[PDB]
């Protein structure tokens, strides 16, 4: 349900 | 912080939010 | 927060959302103290009764949040965690006494319009302001009742309660690491925290010098909003002693 996030963050 | 808890949006403009005056009140 | 409002945009500068990477979804809430340490429920981390365990790794901090799900581009800030320290004697076994954690962030949050510290209370304001009817401020993206969920962050303030009413309207052990909050039955207004506001703070605005200090982390409750019962907060003063250790040591 969450809007995705800068993948630099999940990096 | 020497600044904490002082809201930029708020205390900082001496602004204050729509239910603060709640908490004050019943600091008695 | 069951019976609260939307917040007003930057009230509550000092919020932060634990997120957990995969999946993608709402863990818990904690609140900014400095530009490198974030204040959480020790439970938000570390409860062996449901298989939490979180480590460094599996999870984001997300600061200056007011949407609960968009990405807030341009106005919230992710941070990844360096390291998680949880209090010695947090009791997971039984009664959640000294439900306390901090974060420290790989690296500092600029400061903003939306991000700011709150206080930690020192001992002459929490003996001010810790008195049976005195009311705070308590904020989180969790449910909206017990058995949907917020657009945006909610907001509630609630009166802390007598130690021994608090005492009376539960069978769990109470500790002096712990304080109530919440209204009365006969009180006609409500309001709570619940699943998904754990780890957030609950705030009093200080009338001696107008600044925000946290009182307590929404640590528990036996269902959420539910009339004679209230919600537990742990005493953040009782704990300022380890708090200012473990930042002493690793700051
Ligand atoms: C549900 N709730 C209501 C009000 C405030 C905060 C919360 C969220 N907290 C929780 O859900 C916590 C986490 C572990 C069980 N728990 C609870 O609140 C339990 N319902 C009661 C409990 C307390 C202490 C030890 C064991 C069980
Ligand atoms: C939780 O995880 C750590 C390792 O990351 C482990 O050492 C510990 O024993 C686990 N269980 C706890 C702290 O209860
Ligand atoms: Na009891
Ligand atoms: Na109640």
């Amino acid at each position: 349900d969450f809007e995705e996030i800068p993948e630099e963050y999940l990096q | 912080e020497a600044d904490c808890g002082l809201r930029p949006l708020f205390e900082k403009k001496s602004l204050e939010d729509k239910t603060e005056r709640e908490l004050l009140e019943s600091y008695i | 927060i069951v019976e609260g409002s939307d917040a007003e945009i930057g009230m509550s500068p000092w919020q932060v959302m634990l997120f957990r990477k995969s999946p993608q979804e709402l863990l818990c809430g904690a609140s900014l103290i400095s530009d490198r340490w974030v204040l959480t429920a020790a439970h938000c981390l570390l409860y062996p009764p449901w298989d939490k365990n979180f480590t460094e790794n599996d999870l984001l901090v997300r600061i200056g949040k007011h949407s609960r799900t968009r990405y807030e581009r341009n106005i919230e800030k992710i941070s990844m965690l360096e390291k998680i320290y949880i209090h010695p004697r947090y009791n997971w076994r039984e009664n959640l006494d000294r439900d306390i954690a901090l974060m420290k962030l790989k690296k500092p949050v600029a400061f903003s319009d939306y991000i700011h510290p709150v206080c930690l209370p020192d001992r002459e304001t929490a003996a001010s302001l810790l008195q049976a009817g005195y009311k705070g401020r308590v904020t989180g993206w969790g449910n909206l009742k017990e058995t949907g969920q917020p657009s945006v962050l909610q907001v509630v303030n609630l009166p802390i309660v007598e130690r021994p009413v608090c005492k009376d309207s539960t069978r769990i052990r109470i500790t002096d690491n712990m304080f109530c909050a919440g209204y009365k039955p006969d009180e006609g207004k409500r309001g709570d925290a619940c699943e998904g506001d754990s780890g957030g703070p609950f705030v009093m605005k200080s009338p001696f010098n107008n600044r925000w200090y946290q009182m307590g982390i929404v640590s528990w409750g036996e269902g959420c909003d539910r009339d004679g019962k209230y919600g537990f907060y742990t005493h953040v003063f009782r704990l300022k002693k380890w708090i200012q250790k473990v930042i002493d040591q690793f700051g």
